[PDB]
RNA sequence: GGUUGCGGCCAUAUCUACCAGAAAGCACCGUUUCCCGUCCGAUCAACUGUAGUUAAGCUGGUAAGAGCCUGACCGAGUAGUGUAGUGGGUGACCAUACGCGAAACUCAGGUGCUGCAAUCU
RNA sequence: GAAGACAUUGUCAGGUGGGGAGUUUGGCUGGGGCGGCACAUCUGUUAAACGAUAACGCAGAUGUCCUAAGGGGGGCUCAUGGAGAACAGAAAUCUCCAGUAGAACAAAAGGGUAAAAGCCCCCUUGAUUUUGAUUUUCAGUGUGAAUACAAACCAUGAAAGUGUGGCCUAUCGAUCCUUUAGUCCCUCGGAAUUUGAGGCUAGAGGUGCCAGAAAAGUUACCACAGGGAUAACUGGCUUGUGGCAGUCAAGCGUUCAUAGCGACAUUGCUUUUUGAUUCUUCGAUGUCGGCUCUUCCUAUCAUACCGAAGCAGAAUUCGGUAA
RNA sequence: UUGACAUUGUGAAGAGACAUAGAGGGCUACCUUUAUAGUUUC
RNA sequence: GUGAUUUCUGCCCAGUGCUCUGAAUGUCAAAGUGAAGAAAUUCAACCAAGCGCGGGUAAACGGCGGGAGUAACUAUGACU
RNA sequence: GUCGAAUUUGGGUAUAGGGGCGAAAGACUAAUCGAACCAUCUAGUAGCUGGUUCCUGCCGAAGUUUCCCUCAGGAUAGCAGAAGCUCGUAUCAGUUUUAUGAGGUAAAGCGAAUGAUUAGAGGUUCCGGGGUCGAAAUGACCUUGACCUAUUCUCAAACUUUAAAUAUGUAAGAAGUCCUUGUUACUUAAUUGAACGUGGACAUUUGAAUGAAGAGCUUUUAGUGGGCCAUUUUUGGUAAGCAGAACUGGCGAUGCGGGAUGAACCGAACGUAGAGUUAAGGUGCCGGAAUACACGCUCAUCAGACACCACAAAAGGUGUUAG
RNA sequence: CCUCGCAAGAGGUGCACAAUCGACCGAUCCUGAUGUCUUCGGAUGGAUUUGAGUAAGAGCAUAGCUGUUGGGACCCGAAAG
RNA sequence: GGAGCGGUAGUUCAGUCGGUUAGAAUACCUGCCUGUCACGCAGGGGGUCGCGGGUUCGAGUCCCGUCCGUUCCGCCA
RNA sequence: GGGUCGUUAGCUCAGUUGGUAGAGCAGUUGACUUUUAAUCAAUUGGUCGCAGGUUCGAAUCCUGCACGACCCACCA
């Protein structure tokens, strides 16, 4: 009964994670999204977004 | 390459034309489908001969190139090619399908027995009935030891058994022999290009006079 | 989807029992608490050996939630729900369609 | 285990052997599902014909 | 997988047949229906609310209550081993009359009229309809219509 | 019989290209202060039947017109099909009996009828 | 001597903890697995002209989207082509003519739709409250979806009416538990008050294995019950594939279709290969080969007698009777 | 393994944290910064 | 763990472990502490070890790639 | 093979079961080891095998529906029985007739939409290019290229104007029809309608055929829920004694005559006997029965011989017979 | 069953049973009157609502076939724990 | 005999699965530097995002088919 | 043994998915140079080994054809 070894790396942290599951089993996806946000003056810490 | 013809032989489903459901086919191998003079005005060839065939069977696309191709040639190489004007009258359309298995040892990868039977596309064909007309010919009524034949020929290159009648009626056309002549000699006839037009009863006066001057004038 | 922050629905209030304005907002389960019964009988089959007596849900397929829309009437203050079918985005403030106008570039 | 999945075969046969009795239906239907308004009009309506003839006639 | 939609199977069914499109007809409408009579159920997709299932076009059965613009018809189901008896919700378009109920009805009304002629002769009636009984000794007439005589016909190619 | 308003059936009424229409009828057509509505008195609104027509609309007719319809021993008992056979056929299929029965084609015939109310030389 | 209220020990608590314990690992499935979902649904076709219907049959679709894409009214006519108008051209805006729908209707596919259900405007919450009746799939239970009504209170419209979601057919969930809404009602049972808790009616929080368990492997060390309902050897039916034989004859063969060949086609036969099948055997027919020994069959390698030859001889080829 | 309470006793200092007052800061949360009568955590 | 002798044991600390005399006020139980409340109780900060954040370690588990172009015949490609 | 030691062994002694010992094979642990043995818990559990004990009489099935971590099972409805109960020619009938509905299949159709497609003819362009005639032209003329018009050969499970056969719904009246008139909180402009009525008429052809070994009605419960073959319709599949459906019949569950033999084919269904009559098949002999009758066909140095059914093809032959 | 009818039939009464429309009792949702520690109180009247109801009782106990459930549960039969 | 993946300047590749824009490196080109070529300095162009069809205000990325290449399975007998 | 693919100019490479052949290298010729080489330009060489249909016509379509290149081949 196949099993399936991802490797994956974060997009936020970055760091290298791998996981092994039977594959029918459900890992669950998260939801992604682009918000083409223009950027202003980066100020402080902080950046600056201008959604338009 | 291709299984025998005895597979596809029957009508034994349902047909199964090139659709917006079943496409990506093998195109058919007979694209011409007349051939000798074929700007021929009907009033040259009077005779004709059909090859009827007897039974109720489906014809490969292959068999009906390889028939044509042979009639063709014994009449070009023999009478002259434009001795005649032998059209084809029928078109494959219905479809065959294959499984198509493994062959030298299959065991372990086998594609599954009778499992998603459904098979892809494999090679174009007619369905044919009894009574029904593969090839017409017609030629100069001298000409008929040379297409009977010709027919006599190429049938060999068919399905089962195919019989070869003798038609009447300057035959690509309907309407018979001594008919189309009193017709001709009457004037109820314009010999529109290859095919020949007719007169009528019906559409308005006018445009009868344009298209047929001949037909109801002391004249002719 | 969409829907707007006012509602003249039917209310059921003693006095009222007409069609008033009423006030749109989410429903939000609030907290669960203990001392209900169905906790505390939990809590204690859950002492003890054996471990996890009761069945921890795993397998979702829903990805959402049906909306629920607690309205208050103007006049009486006495509430009422209402249900939705299911969907991802949800605001229950304005911001209404534009016509027919021209793509954001 | 490739079973048998379904057929409709073998089945008239045993239908008909008590056989498609019908409805069996009764003079004075019952009034379920007919109009409310109707149903309460005809009721006061039975109420009134029946004092009719009760009181009348004797 | 499998599909059995309230309008399963469906295509040509409530097809709205050829050249008679749309515009609802206004005769449909103003046919009065009594409680008790009986009707026959030709959907009609040009109309959605209050449409009838599948299996009960072309289906026929009695009136039983009437609304604002529907009528509720009973209608014997078979199913299983027996005959069920429904109670549908159709609106008054996807209804027409049955022609046969009202072909009776005028028989009765010409039936009473015979009993009343008879009376007035003295009874003695036959009204029931008997079948095409076995037609009568007759005799013909010859006098220029002679027997025609025909043949059988020999076997023709002409194709 | 025509014509108007309101219809039922929904082309035997629709479409093409022409020609006729006296009476009234509609019809187009005159005008914008008010009610009214438009980018615009075109549209719809209102005001005049006065200032003018039958040019259109509408009606009717014509055409070996299209279309549509109606019937025909017109094709054609043609396909096709229910029933039966230890019927024929290597089979495909076909014939037989009891019955049922089409479409195209061809020919001929038709080109709105009609109800409610009002009005017209 | 060290050591010191610290350790040690007791009790609770969080971590760690295959070292150990228990348990586990879904179904369908032209055997099993791998693969799909045919496991909840919807469209058209298969479907055999009411319904009803199967296959791992065919071509597709669903878990969304929409305070308007809902509801009412008003106004208008769409795709496309023709002919025209500075820049303007295949197409940018305008105008007339034709335009039975060839468009547009949130999304699959099929229906349905023309002063419209289409597009533009106007005003709006009926996608509202109480509870039944009914149809569909059906056991005539549910769930979902829908239809006709009532009794309210509203919407819009001049009105007739039309509206209890999306023109129609899919778009979604039981118990227990939590939570909210309501009646501000009933119980805490020695009596009260106030907190708390528990009840009633209507929802939400989810079970896509979709009438709803909290669940990973491996066994060639294996085991038990069974199974010819089911694989792997033989046998059988079947022949695609394998092998073999024709018929036809375009071309080859200097010349010349068939001495010898023989394309494109085509009709077969065969059980010697492999497959396809699952009837027989799972309380077992000992499952490859080689050795050994018997016969049998020709579709003839050689040998006897023959005919054909692109046979001068020789050699060799084709064929016939022959096991 | 770590924490708490108990085992459980006698003392000494030196420091941090909570409440009032005085300063140097970006009407004002805090930021650094000294002092007071009490308690507490080390 | 490897397996006499001889000769040699290259690169990789990302993963997984193991480990650090390792910072912090991110995560943080019980008691204890503070606020509120008629009280049950509610809310809060404080917060052990670990987890996390970073550092080490491969005779620890282990791992240790493609694709183009190019030499004055053709090929091949030190070279890019 | 090894044989001076990591040697071999006696006795004593130690280690005890999910534990021991193990130069490691899951080996050894009293012929037991991938967890010893003895007893008990224990008659453990088993949707699975095996068996399940006398006669006769009567009635006599299912292998399908929906749900299930369901696919060898169970619930469920269906079939079958037994108990009856209420009546006593009811109202019904696997049917026809007369009448009237619905259907979108076989057929047909495409010079009809939808698409799929063979050919030329004529047009068209200023509104496509490649040429010749021309410095250019809304150019004089050829070659195509799409278009347009009238014709053409061909087609369709998911195309259709048209449209069968077979199957199919409903009516064929007493619970009816008419005449007078009562009811009401519904509806009407209206004692108009409405549904329900008292009263009066109309009945022995009471309103088609034929049939009714009674009609209706309730209870409860068994087994069952693996099917299979045949005609015709039909989907996958090259095809299959393959797989999957549709309408009847069978077989299971059933003997008998006939198919030599054979579960299903033909005939025909059985209480125990005699008689006579036949069905299907046969009638030289093996078998009971005409080496009957009559007209013709066949010569086979591979005859032929009666369905299911135990095969045969395309192609040939002045062998013969007839047209 | 009675009455009339020689009989055919008609007329009256119509148990059990079947259908139905009503009445009542409870819950639900409305209604709220006379009275009122002025928040108690509930009259009467309703309703496409619902109950395993009433509407002159049909029960109880023993016994017999049958079918169910728990039980060693028709008898034998594991691998195990 | 099937399942999944890839697809772009002359080459390696991001872009791309997010639809109303085609970026990097190298190579190429131009001028400059230099006695001349390299290196460098300062500028410049170049890809119908393999092909064909469809959905789409818009497809290069959305769906379907060829097309050419890379991967996975081939287990129990 | 069989299924698939390809065979192009002196040598190599596109070929267009059907109307006349493109590009590189090679060879010859000129330019350049004191000669050369390298470079720059110009030419020469092409029925794609043999048949059949043939789109008007085909190396390019298809099938045959001989020489290569791939992929497959008892069983337990």
């Amino acid at each position: 009964h196949a099993k399936v070894h991802l490797v994956a790396i974060d997009i936020f942290t970055g760091k290298k994670l791998e996981d092994l599951s039977p594959s029918t089993h459900n890992m669950e996806v998260p939801v992604v999204k682009r918000n083409e946000y223009q950027l202003l003056d980066i100020d402080d810490g902080f950046l600056s977004l201008m959604n338009m | 390459a291709r299984r025998p013809a005895r597979c596809y032989r029957y009508q034994k489903n349902k047909p199964y034309p090139k659709s917006r459901y079943n496409r990506a086919v093998p195109d058919s191998k007979i694209r011409i489908y007349d051939l000798g003079k074929k700007k021929a005005t009907v009033d040259e060839f009077p005779l004709c001969v059909h090859l009827v065939s007897n039974e109720l069977e489906q014809l490969s696309s292959e068999a009906l190139e390889a028939a044509r191709i042979c009639a063709n040639k014994y009449m070009t190489t023999v009478s002259g090619r434009d001795a005649f004007h032998l059209r084809v009258r029928v078109h494959p359309f219905h479809v065959l399908r294959i499984n198509k298995m493994l062959s030298c040892a299959g065991a372990d990868r086998l594609q599954q027995g009778m499992r998603g039977a459904w098979g892809k596309p494999h090679g174009l064909a007619a369905r044919v009935d009894i009574g029904q007309i593969i090839f017409s010919v017609r030629t100069k009524d001298s000409n008929k030891d040379v297409v009977v034949e010709g027919l006599r020929r190429a049938r060999y290159k068919f399905p089962g058994q195919q019989k070869i009648i003798l038609s009447k009626k300057w035959g690509f056309t309907n309407l018979d022999r001594p008919e189309y002549l009193k017709k001709r000699e009457a004037g109820e006839v314009k010999d529109d290009g290859a095919f020949v037009k007719f007169l009528s009863k019906k559409g308005s006066l006018e445009n009868n006079i344009r298209e047929f001057p001949e037909y109801f004038a002391a004249q002719a | 989807v969409n829907v707007p922050k006012t509602r003249k629905t039917y209310c059921k209030g003693k006095t009222c029992r007409k069609h008033t304005q009423h006030k749109v907002t989410q429903y939000k389960a609030g907290k669960a608490s203990l001392f209900a019964q169905g906790k505390r009988r939990y809590d204690r089959k859950q002492s003890g050996f054996g471990g996890q007596t009761k069945p921890v849900f795993h397998k979702k397929a829903k990805t959402t939630k049906k909306v629920v829309l607690r309205l208050e009437c103007v006049k009486c203050k006495t509430r009422a729900q209402l249900t939705l079918k299911r969907c991802k985005h949800f605001e229950l403030g304005g911001e209404k369609k534009q016509k027919g106008q021209a793509l954001q570039f | 285990a490739k079973s048998k999945n379904h057929t409709a075969h073998n089945q008239t046969r045993k239908a008909h052997r008590n056989g498609i009795k019908k409805p069996k239906t009764y003079k004075y239907p019952s009034l379920k599902g007919v109009d409310p308004k109707f149903r309460r009009n005809h009721k006061h309506a039975l109420h009134g014909t029946a004092k009719a003839l009760a009181a009348a006639k004797k | 997988g499998k599909s059995h939609g309230y309008r399963s199977r469906t295509r040509y069914m409530f097809q709205r047949d050829f050249r008679k499109h749309g515009a609802v007809h206004l005769s449909t409408y103003l046919k009065v229906y009594k409680v008790g009579d009986i009707v026959d159920i030709k959907a009609n997709g040009s109309i959605q609310k209050g449409m009838p299932h599948k299996f009960y076009q072309g289906k026929t059965g009695v009136v039983y209550n009437v609304t604002k613009s529907s009528v509720g018809v009973i209608i014997n189901k078979m199913v299983g081993n027996r005959y069920l008896e429904k109670r549908l919700n159709l609106r008054v378009e996807h209804i027409k009359h049955s022609k046969c109920r009202q072909e009776f009805l005028e028989r009765v009304k010409a039936n009473a009229a015979k009993r009343a002629e008879a009376k007035a002769q003295g009874v003695a009636v036959q009204l029931k309809r008997q079948p095409a009984q076995p037609r009568e000794s007759r005799i013909v007439s010859t006098e220029g219509n002679v027997p025609q005589t025909l043949a059988p016909v020999p076997y023709e190619t002409f194709i």
